[PDB]
């Protein structure tokens, strides 16, 4: 029921790895890319960048989350 | 899609290929391509 | 005659630099940007990725080449 940025919190205030991930992937399966940057920048402590490139842009969606990468940079 | 199962059936960067030099770019690409595998549809 | 992806291995094991590079410019001069993220990648201990990115995307075809700059970052 909280897909409104709720359970992002959950996952970015566990401090663990291999939690947001899921998240991330679940929001590419399904067409919620409209909250991906979002919960890339509030759990980037958590995530690999390198990574998270290529599961945006080469394997399920050609999405830019630009933004992202230029925090990143 | 095709292309990319074309390009894995002529060079598979398999993990048999660690008979060569232990070299820490090779350990990168061996990686990349476990990682690419997925893709193959 | 050895051009599906066996002068490649050649290339590869001759552990020199500026051999591949043409190899991979003769990819782009003719039609064969299918094999280049793949002889990239054969050759990955012996290529210079900042040039090799430039030459693939913005000097010849519009080729991705992406999954090399993903393991390069």
């Amino acid at each position: 029921d909280s897909l409104y940025k709720d359970a992002m919190q959950y996952a970015s205030e566990s401090k663990d790895t291999e939690l947001a991930e899921e998240l991330l992937q679940w929001f590419l399966q399904e067409e919620k890319r409209e909250c991906f940057g979002a919960c890339l920048f509030t759990c980037y402590d958590l995530l690999r960048p390198d990574v998270v490139l290529e599961t945006a842009w080469r394997h399920n969606i050609m999405d830019f989350a630009m933004p992202y990468f230029i925090q990143v940079m | 899609g095709t292309e990319w199962e074309k390009v894995a059936q002529l060079c598979d960067f398999n993990p048999k290929s660690s008979k060569q030099c232990k070299d820490v770019s090779r350990l990168r690409s061996v990686l990349m391509s476990l990682k690419q595998t997925p893709l193959s549809r």
